[PDB]
């Protein structure tokens, strides 16, 4: 609206590449998380399609298209909800204290559902779980949306 | 309706016809205010659902 936030076009301008001002139609995924967005994967792939775009083919893009698909996402920002991220893995592990033990978490956050790389949940686990195996998520998800 | 069965259902439903086991309550439901309803069935399975 402008409340006019002009950072996200001098954002744009950092992940293009070329220069030209436009920006390929598989960064805007990553682009609307780096503008304060968390739309799934799959949303992201339904509303391309949903317009008839196609993410198989060459892309480019143009601010023109980019804005109303990051304001169409921002509706969505309503279902990030801590209470339900904590307790989905307060019902993960046994026991009064927030542990999961390691490969529980890293098979599941690579092979369950949406599948994130393992070099990514070793990224995400670095630093919050000790030699003890243990990852505390009341810590581990505090730092996660940290970010 | 002359064997009773209409008249076994009609009294059924005046009472409280279907009860759930509140663990089976917990599990199909948790998701519905999922914070809040999962807490409860976890932290005591009857205190839960309730």
């Amino acid at each position: 609206s402008k409340a006019a936030a002009d950072d996200f076009k001098e954002a744009f301008l950092l992940f293009d590449r070329t220069g030209d001002a436009k920006i390929t139609a598989s960064q805007v995924g990553d682009i609307a998380r780096a503008l304060g967005q968390n739309p799934t994967n799959a949303e992201i792939n339904k509303i391309l399609g949903n317009p008839s775009k196609e993410e198989m083919n060459a892309a480019a893009i143009t601010f023109e298209e980019f804005l109303p698909m990051l304001q169409a996402a921002a509706n969505n920002k309503d279902q990030g909800t801590f209470e339900d991220f904590v307790e989905g893995l307060r019902v993960f592990d046994k026991e009064g204290n927030g542990t999961v033990m390691g490969a529980e978490l890293r098979h599941v956050l690579a092979t369950l559902g949406e599948k994130m790389t393992e070099e990514e949940v070793e990224e995400l686990m670095k630093g919050q779980e000790d030699s003890n195996g243990c990852i505390n998520y009341e810590a581990f998800v505090k730092h996660i949306m940290s970010v | 309706r002359c064997n009773g069965v209409l008249e076994g259902i009609r009294i059924c439903r005046k009472g409280f016809p279907s009860r759930v086991l509140y663990a089976d309550f917990k599990q199909r439901y948790r998701v519905l205010n999922a914070s809040a309803i999962p807490e409860g069935q976890f932290m005591d399975s009857k205190k839960a659902s309730e």
